[PDB]
């Protein structure tokens, strides 16, 4: 059959509900002092990132926010090309989770909870970003529609109050997508338990959920609309971390195709994190049959497919720089090309629209240690498009007696640096605790494989 | 089962998140305390819609 | 705790026969990359005349009012105006 034959694509070999849930059920309920190694490395360098992380905040709130480097013509730096770029990694891991329940595709399946989770640390490393970039970070609940004894209320004209409405949003939805995903899941590792005091915790994290079909029903027409819910969301969310430069009036900023651009760049350079870590999630967890080959051959071709509208975003936004007459966007090409900060603009057409252009050919995408290069010279790529983005449209500007440098300081490096500590610090949380694949929903595709194998 | 009520309930909510949020900011940009911040009109009816719609996935998903 | 160590001391080359000036001056470069912390950042006009400092002279004004005026058609706003009584 043509649509058997893509389903055994995503499994590969012999595979029953028991045998798929074991080698999940294998990651988690492998207890401590059993627990293989990797997992206690990795968490004690992401705690030592975290502790990085935890410094660079507490040199933040006691000396200032100007520690950082951010002159006054570039006032926003690392602590915004850093937060657009953690918005934008966790954006793609809700296409995978949410707009591709949409079309019902399989090959979403297995990738669900490794972009799930994914989402979520990666907007919890982004969401202290918009909360410690503030020079007064104790006053942000001002940016909070609230009744006080003031009479004041946010402006709700800004893109970064909408910012906080956006990831708010994001935030709490990811939590309640990725939880109620879990429902089904955490009950097959209470079941799986055989310990009371670990059958408790996945006994009471799933709320108590027996299956069922007057439950399973009401969960799937809670997935999908909720899958319908975080698909205009995250369109909208990296689209208003977007707004809040292109409400602005500057040359590189008001463009107007940033919204559209923007979250392209999302699910360019979050698939690009998607394959950066699944790529160590079958060498190190022998997740070889779940994690087949062609789901990276259709995160290769979706990341091609964002990265050609971002190809088409840097020569849209460098044609109306040109087809607009002024001379502050005449200045904008040539300041990007030339200028002090060119060669940012020019390790931004070679690791986004000229390395990652191999990704046509499958020679370049079937191999793993050539994807691997492509997506780590996204990440690279995709912070100097928001560093070209935010610094080069700042630090040159309509008046000359306004130009700026922003060389940043060691506290702009550590607390990215640091970010990536709170990011693995609750990964590896993740894994341990927590099912990496959802079992409720392979255990549907191998029945989806056996039930088009009996249509012969 | 014939289905549930449950989808009506994600409407119902994100009509009370649409219609409460853009009605929150113009409460407060009309209403409650008008400000002439950057010449910009009071019922500025764009600039209310990204953070109304960010209200109606809010409580939809709340119901979800 | 101010003007302690900010500068050299230009008052060490007064001589008192040549207070003001003198021609006899060896410049002979021994540094690199000194701070000087300044706070204009482009010194050059970029073509941003006519919105930063219009110059002209008197010898076309005397002919021309308003030469340095752009004449334009009055621009296009969508959040309308306030009124400033």
């Amino acid at each position: 059959s043509a649509y058997g034959k893509m389903l055994e694509e995503l499994l590969g070999p012999k595979q029953t509900y028991e045998s798929v849930t074991r080698t999940i059920g294998d990651i988690v309920l492998t207890p401590i002092r059993k627990t293989p190694w990797g997992w206690p490395v990795g968490f004690v360098i992401a705690a030592l990132g975290l502790l990085m992380y935890l410094f660079s905040l507490a040199v933040l709130f006691t000396v200032g926010v100007g520690v950082w480097g951010i002159n006054i013509p570039v006032a926003w730096g690392f602590d915004i090309i850093n937060f657009v770029w953690w918005i934008g990694i966790g954006h793609a891991g809700t296409l995978i989770s949410a707009i591709l329940l949409l079309f019902r595709q399989d090959w979403r399946t297995s990738i669900n909870r490794a972009a799930e989770a994914m989402t979520i640390f990666a907007v919890a490393c982004a969401g202290i970003y918009p909360l410690v970039h503030t020079g007064r970070p104790w006053l942000d609940y001002w940016m909070l529609p609230y009744p006080g004894t003031l009479g004041m209320w946010p402006q709700f004209r800004s893109a970064l109050e909408w910012d906080v409405f956006a990831i708010s949003t994001y935030a709490t939805v990811s939590i309640l997508f990725w939880y109620l995903g879990l429902i089904p899941d955490l009950a097959s590792l209470r079941d799986r338990a055989t310990n009371i005091w670990v059958k408790r915790f996945y006994g009471f994290l799933a709320l108590g959920w027996r299956g069922g079909a007057r439950d399973w029903n009401r969960y799937e027409v809670a997935s999908l609309i909720l899958a319908g819910l975080s698909t205009p969301l995250v369109l909208s969310v990296h689209s208003i971390i977007s707004l809040d430069f292109a409400i602005s009036q500057l040359p590189g900023w008001h463009v107007t195709v940033f919204p559209p651009y923007f979250v392209a760049g999302a699910v360019y350079c979050g698939f690009a994190m998607v394959i950066l870590l699944l790529v160590p999630l079958r060498r190190w967890y022998k997740l070889h049959d779940l994690i087949t080959i062609k789901h990276f051959d259709l995160m290769g071709k979706v990341m091609l497919a964002s990265g050609l509208v971002v190809a088409y975003g840097y020569f849209a936004e460098i044609f109306y720089a040109w087809y607009s007459a002024n001379i502050y966007e005449y200045f904008l090409i040539t300041n990007r090309t030339m200028g002090p900060y060119a060669w940012s603009y020019w390790a931004l057409i070679v690791l986004n629209v000229a390395i990652p252009q191999l990704l046509w050919f499958k020679r370049f995408r079937v191999s793993l240690p050539w994807l691997f290069f492509i997506s780590i010279c996204i990440n690279i790529g995709m912070w100097f498009e928001r560093w070209v983005i935010i610094v080069l449209s700042l630090h040159r500007d309509f008046l000359p007696s306004s130009w700026g440098y922003y060389t940043p300081s060691v506290w702009d490096i550590s607390l990215y640096a640091g970010s990536f500590g709170w990011f693995f610090f609750l990964f590896f949380l993740f894994i341990r605790l927590l099912p990496a694949i959802s079992i409720f929903e392979v255990r549907d595709l191998v029945h989806k494989t056996e039930t088009e194998k009996a249509l012969a | 089962y014939r289905g549930t009520r449950l989808p009506w309930v994600i409407f119902g909510a994100g009509l009370l998140g649409a219609s409460g949020m853009f009605a929150l900011q113009t409460w407060i940009n009309l209403v409650e305390y008008p400000l002439n911040i950057g010449g910009r009109p009071l019922f500025s009816w764009p600039a209310f819609i990204p953070a109304t719609f960010e209200g109606m996935v809010l409580l939809s998903a709340f119901a979800a | 705790r101010v003007g302690n160590n900010v500068g050299f001391n230009a008052y060490r080359l007064r001589t008192s026969a040549t207070p003001w000036f003198g021609v006899g001056l060896e410049v002979a470069k021994v540094g690199e990359n000194y701070k000087l912390a300044s706070t204009q950042g482009h010194f050059l006009m970029e073509g941003r005349k006519k919105d930063l400092v219009r110059y002209g002279t008197l010898a076309e004004y005397v002919e021309d009012e308003k030469f340095l005026q752009v004449e334009k058609e009055e621009p296009i706003s969508l959040i309308g105006e306030y009124e400033y009584n």
